[PDB]
């Protein structure tokens, strides 16, 4: 997790670069075939309607302050 | 040789490949089922180079290509398939003339203006010189007819492993300016088992223009999920990259996907410099 | 590789002739001795062939019943013994050696090696 | 049997010329069973060509051969002193070893 | 058992007794197909030094099919030989002809130094001495680039380290048997879910419906009952498949 | 599944390979083959629990 | 290793002369085959080299333009061939043999067989 | 260009006596690129010493070479009548052979 | 863990080793990472209910 470089002796540390899943959230294509995109324990400057939220950035949904009953479930409270 | 001057000089057009370009990529029959296949295909509604006029410049052929033409008359004759194309390697030509299909992998001296003329057939204006014959093969003889589009043909070529593999469909066209949306398969035509570096080809068209145009798209490893009936033939299918909604479906291997949240895939930051 | 055979001989016919070839320079049981006649101002012939190995023979229909090939590996020797000898029988005996018919290549059609011949009047 | 026949029964020209023998035969023949020999008088023969094409070791590039199906040749390149020998046609089928009559240079 | 009915043999014997071969930087190669491959006559023969078979077994050629079969052919020195294999290294191996690691075929050689050495020496035999990068698997590469060994382009001329890249075998009557040539072929086996086109000398039998048997059919072996059946194959397919992906 | 073997058809293997090799090959199979079934049995174990 | 060369040459100025050297006991292409050039009285002179395997040349300047090096393979044999003589060439020329520059030892540097000289007079 | 430069041009000395002969260079010499000939009247030179200091094959052990940078030697350790000949040093370098004007021994 | 394998470090053996050989070394570790994962999971079944 981290190096000594040979040339200067500066000590680096090693991060792995962005990763996290990818999940599609979508209402069946019996409704409809537009979807929506979460990058999962992403940041939305790190992936390329933008939310970020604790569960990821979440691509294509309209984030609105109306809340619901929970029909597909984001995580940390979102739906 | 002849060098064809009075052309109009405009650039290249593009259309949209749809759901076109699939083919079944092996020989084994199964029905009822959704296959998830890794092979060569035109991605779906991929950018394809448009031509008409007499418009057949050298293009390049990459991982395979895909082609098709919309005709009312028989203008195409066929393909010219290389390295070079003027005898210092090995080359591939295939075309079909007035009374037969000719395929021909001799080394050939090929002209920079490669033509056929014609209702009956005239010149003959593709090659000069001849020789270092490697394969060949000429079409039981018939007559062909000379004389809004009716014909769409489409066609495949992957040069894979020692072979030129060749698949194609034939379907009725009825628009007057372009590529039609639907699906159909492409069934294989010819093994040809002709171990050639094809990295360039050139169209050949049959003074006057016809009434004619044709496509040229490229393919690409991909993986694609597909339908197949219950008589076997493929109906249907889903390019796993084309969008996230064809990758959740590929992912859960069905044409249909239900409301919910779907773990399809895995992101990950590329790397962009070596240190 | 070298084929070596004995000298002139004269008999009487009805007598018997034996005429000798020593092999060397090669593995010996590897190839089959043939022989082959040659009577003055004519062709060659074939007459037989003897498989050191095994001491296996084929003969010409010629000469069938009438020459016998033996061998003999100790001393790398084929042997060729022609009985009930008349005149027509006058002419120069080569050996001569031919690869077994295994051979992948038809080695075994043709005559790679001949000795000198042995000149046998009757 | 087969009969093997070769032509012409004598050939004459000069030292330094070019030389052509044939051998004809009644049934057709393998080229892989065609072979051609050298006897010089007083001399066992010795193989030039077998296989119908192929030079045996140690014999100059100057002798080649061909033929296939009834009709085989012998050519001499250029003619030495050596070469004015009496050449025999020789080949293999059934079970035995057929000689052409020799035709003299 | 069920083989197509060909009766042509192939061409093996062509490849094997050729006038002349290839020099092994300049390999030849023979696509065999449409045929009866009869392999028990290489392999029961008594003119090979070396039969050696990688992804089959020598006495089971007779019972497959193949899709293709190729047959390279080249001259090699003695010692070089064991490079003509799998995962082997060596100038032969890297920079003249490279199989595979999967590679499944027969690698057949023999002496010809009866054949392929002169006195003053046989000169027309090239190996690649030199090359930038290993070759890939069945690469062929007939340049004659000169090879730069060092950082100074060598603009086609040779010298101080700008090598011409190849190397011919002195082959000579007089060589020890590793600097002696050897004939070369190996054939490559090629296995494909298409139509097999090369088979064994397999008689076939009569086909037998609705009773359990052990069947072979053209390379496809199973044990099963065998009926007519009402599905539509399209005429270029050999064999379909379950939902599980099994004949 | 080959699971590192030459082919996922036994019958393949055995058609090609004499015993000396062909048990290579099909104890890979066997391996593969027996870990997918254990993992299928440990499972039907925990979910008819 | 043996290197034979041709015999002695008497030639007007403005003349050409040939001198062959012909190669036995060694690989012929392994090697590369170097002219030196001795005049009576004095020291040797390296003029240039041939690589049997690609016809290959090096020429020293002094003679670059004047000489030209070829070689025949299917005889093991180099020449030398020296045009626009003059009687400052009046020499004796040796062929050498030497390793080629990819030796990892550097055989390229020296020259271990020589073959007789050859006297050319101008 | 380079002058390789040997001295002295003449060594006078005894059969049965030492000998020591020297190969000045102008500039720096890689001691694996000199070598050391000898030539007999009538014959072509032969090759003694190579690599500065690595005798030929077939040379007696008699011959002894060493040195490195400008400054090379031969070195007889006892002379037989066949050692009263033309010794030259011979070296590569750039992409030429040069060699000295010899000494006469 | 090796696994048997020269190194745990996957990218090391590919620094190393050319295919022919990396494939070996590669095969032994991803026997034994899929076995511990294969383990984890299990545990994970087994816990979760
Ligand atoms: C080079 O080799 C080929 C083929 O050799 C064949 O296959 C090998 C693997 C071995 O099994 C060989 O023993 C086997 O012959 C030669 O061509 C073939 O030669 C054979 C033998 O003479 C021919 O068989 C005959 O065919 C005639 C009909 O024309 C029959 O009447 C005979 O009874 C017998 O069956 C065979 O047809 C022929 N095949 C072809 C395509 O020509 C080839 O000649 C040979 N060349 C040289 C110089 O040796
Ligand atoms: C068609 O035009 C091409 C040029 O675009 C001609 O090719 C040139 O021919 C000249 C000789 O007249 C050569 O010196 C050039 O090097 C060639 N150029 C190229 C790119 O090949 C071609 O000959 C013309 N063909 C005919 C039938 O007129
Ligand atoms: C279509 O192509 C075929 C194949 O090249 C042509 O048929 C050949 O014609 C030449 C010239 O007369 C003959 O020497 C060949 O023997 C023919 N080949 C065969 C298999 O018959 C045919 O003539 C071409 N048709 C047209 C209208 O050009
Ligand atoms: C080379 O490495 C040494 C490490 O002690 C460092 O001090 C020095 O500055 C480096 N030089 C350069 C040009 O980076
Ligand atoms: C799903 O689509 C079908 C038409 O294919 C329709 O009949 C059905 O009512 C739809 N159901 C829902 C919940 O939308
Ligand atoms: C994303 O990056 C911004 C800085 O541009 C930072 O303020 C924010 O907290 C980060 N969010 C996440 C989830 O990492
Ligand atoms: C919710 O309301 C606050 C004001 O209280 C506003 O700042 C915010 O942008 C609104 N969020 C959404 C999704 O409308
Ligand atoms: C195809 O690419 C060209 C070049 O960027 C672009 O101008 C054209 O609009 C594209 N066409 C389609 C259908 O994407
Ligand atoms: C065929 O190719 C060979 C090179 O392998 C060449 O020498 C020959 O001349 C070519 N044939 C013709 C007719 O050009
Ligand atoms: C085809 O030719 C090109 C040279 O234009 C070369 O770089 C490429 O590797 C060749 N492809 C094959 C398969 O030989
Ligand atoms: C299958 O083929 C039959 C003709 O035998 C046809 O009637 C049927 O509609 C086809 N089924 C499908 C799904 O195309």
């Amino acid at each position: 997790d981290a190096v000594r470089d040979p040339q200067t002796l500066e000590i680096l540390d090693i991060t792995p670069c962005s990763f996290g899943g990818v999940s599609v959230i979508t209402p069946g294509t019996n409704t409809s075939n537009q979807v929506a995109v979460l990058y999962q324990d992403v940041n939305c400057t790190e992936v390329p309607n933008v939310f970020q939220t604790r569960a990821g950035c979440l691509i294509g949904a309209e984030h609105v302050n109306n809340s619901y009953e929970c029909d597909i479930p984001i995580g940390a409270g979102i739906c | 040789c002849v060098n064809l001057t009075t052309r109009t000089q405009l650039p290249p057009a593009y259309t949209n490949s749809f759901t076109r370009g699939v083919y079944y990529p092996d020989k084994v029959f199964r029905s009822s089922v959704l296959h998830s296949t890794q092979d060569l295909f035109l991605p779906f509604f991929s950018n394809v180079t448009w031509f008409h006029r007499f418009d057949n410049p050298v293009l390049p052929f990459n991982d395979g290509v895909y082609f098709a033409s919309t005709e009312k008359s028989n203008i195409i004759r066929g393909w010219i398939f290389g390295t070079t194309l003027d005898s210092k390697t090995q080359s591939l030509l295939i075309v079909n003339n007035a009374t037969n299909v000719v395929i021909k992998v001799c080394e050939f001296q090929f002209c920079n203006d490669p033509f056929l003329g014609v209702w009956m057939e005239s010149e003959f204006r593709v090659y000069s010189s001849a020789n270092n014959c490697t394969f060949e093969y000429v079409s039981q003889p018939f007559l062909m007819d000379l004389e809004n589009f009716k014909n769409l043909r489409e066609f495949v070529f992957k040069n894979i492993d020692g072979y030129f593999k060749i698949y194609s469909k034939h379907t009725p066209i009825n628009l007057v300016r372009d590529l039609p949306q639907g699906f159909s398969a492409l069934e294989p035509l010819v093994d040809l088992p002709i171990g050639i570096n094809i990295t360039r080809f050139q169209t050949l068209l049959a003074w006057t223009a016809g009434a004619a145009a044709y496509y040229v798209g490229y393919l690409q490893p991909r993986t694609f999920l597909l339908k197949y009936n219950e008589n076997g033939t493929i109906t249907d299918a889903v390019d796993c990259a084309l969008d996230p909604l064809s990758e959740t479906k590929c992912t859960l291997k069905s044409f249909t996907v239900e409301k919910g949240i779907y773990q399809t895939s895995n992101f990950r930051v590329q790397p962009t410099e070596s240190i | 590789v070298q084929l070596v055979q004995s000298g002139a001989e004269v008999k009487k016919p009805g007598a018997s002739v034996k005429v000798s070839c020593k092999a060397s320079g090669y593995t010996f049981t590897g190839y089959y001795m043939h022989w082959v006649r040659q009577a003055p101002g004519q062709g060659l012939e074939w007459m037989g062939w003897i498989n050191p190995i095994s001491s296996g023979t084929s003969y010409a229909q010629t000469f069938q019943g009438r020459v016998t090939m033996t061998s003999d590996t100790s001393i790398t020797t084929a042997y060729m013994e022609l009985s009930r000898l008349r005149s027509d029988d006058t002419a120069v005996y080569y050996c001569a050696r031919a690869a077994p018919f295994y051979d992948f290549w038809s080695g075994y059609s043709y005559f790679d090696y001949w000795g000198q011949g042995t000149l046998v009047t009757v | 049997e087969i009969v093997m026949m070769q032509s012409p029964g004598t050939l004459s020209l000069s030292p330094g010329e070019r030389a052509t023998l044939s051998c004809r035969a009644s049934q057709s023949v393998s080229s892989s069973y065609l072979a051609w020999y050298q006897q010089k008088p007083g001399q066992a023969p010795r193989l030039l060509i077998y296989g119908a094409s192929s030079r045996a070791t140690g014999i100059p590039d100057r002798f080649s051969g061909s033929g296939s199906g009834t009709d085989f040749t012998l050519t001499i390149s250029r003619l030495e002193p050596e070469d004015f020998a009496v050449y025999y046609c020789q080949q293999y089928g059934s079970s035995a070893w057929t000689f052409g009559q020799g035709t003299k240079v | 058992v069920r083989f197509p009915n060909i009766t042509n043999l192939c061409p093996f014997g062509e490849v094997f007794n050729a006038t002349r071969f290839a020099s092994v930087y300049a390999w030849n190669r023979k696509r065999i197909s449409n045929c009866v491959a009869d392999y028990s006559v290489l392999y029961n023969s008594a003119s090979f030094s070396t039969f050696k078979c990688y992804g089959v077994s020598p006495t089971k050629l007779n019972d497959l099919c193949f899709t293709n079969v190729y047959a390279d052919s080249f001259v090699i020195r003695g010692d070089e030989v064991r490079q003509i294999a799998p995962g082997q290294t060596g100038k032969i191996a890297d920079y003249n002809y490279k199989l595979p690691d999967d590679f499944t075929g027969c690698v057949i050689a023999w002496n010809s130094n009866n054949l392929d050495s002169k006195v003053g020496g046989n000169y027309n035999y090239l190996y690649r001495l030199f090359r930038k990068s290993n070759l890939k698997p069945f690469e062929r590469d007939i340049s004659t680039e000169i090879y730069q060994a060092g950082s100074t382009p060598c603009n086609g001329v040779e010298g101080f380290n700008c090598y011409f890249p190849l190397q011919s075998y002195g082959f000579q009557p007089t060589n020890g048997v590793g600097y002696q040539p050897y004939r070369v072929v190996v054939l490559s086996f090629e296995l494909l879910h298409a139509p097999a086109t090369v088979c064994g000398p397999k008689k076939s039998t009569n086909l037998v419906k609705n009773k359990c048997v052990n069947f072979n059919f053209n390379g496809l072996t199973g044990t099963g009952v065998l009926t007519e059946s009402n599905k539509k194959f399209l005429p270029f397919q050999q064999f379909g498949r379950d939902i599980a992906d099994t004949t | 599944s080959n699971f590192g073997a030459i082919s996922s058809v036994l019958n393949d293997i055995l058609s090609r390979l004499d015993p000396p090799e062909a048990e290579v090959q099909i104890d890979r199979l066997i391996t593969g083959r027996l870990q997918s079934l254990q993992t299928y049995v440990t499972q039907q174990l925990i979910r008819a629990a």
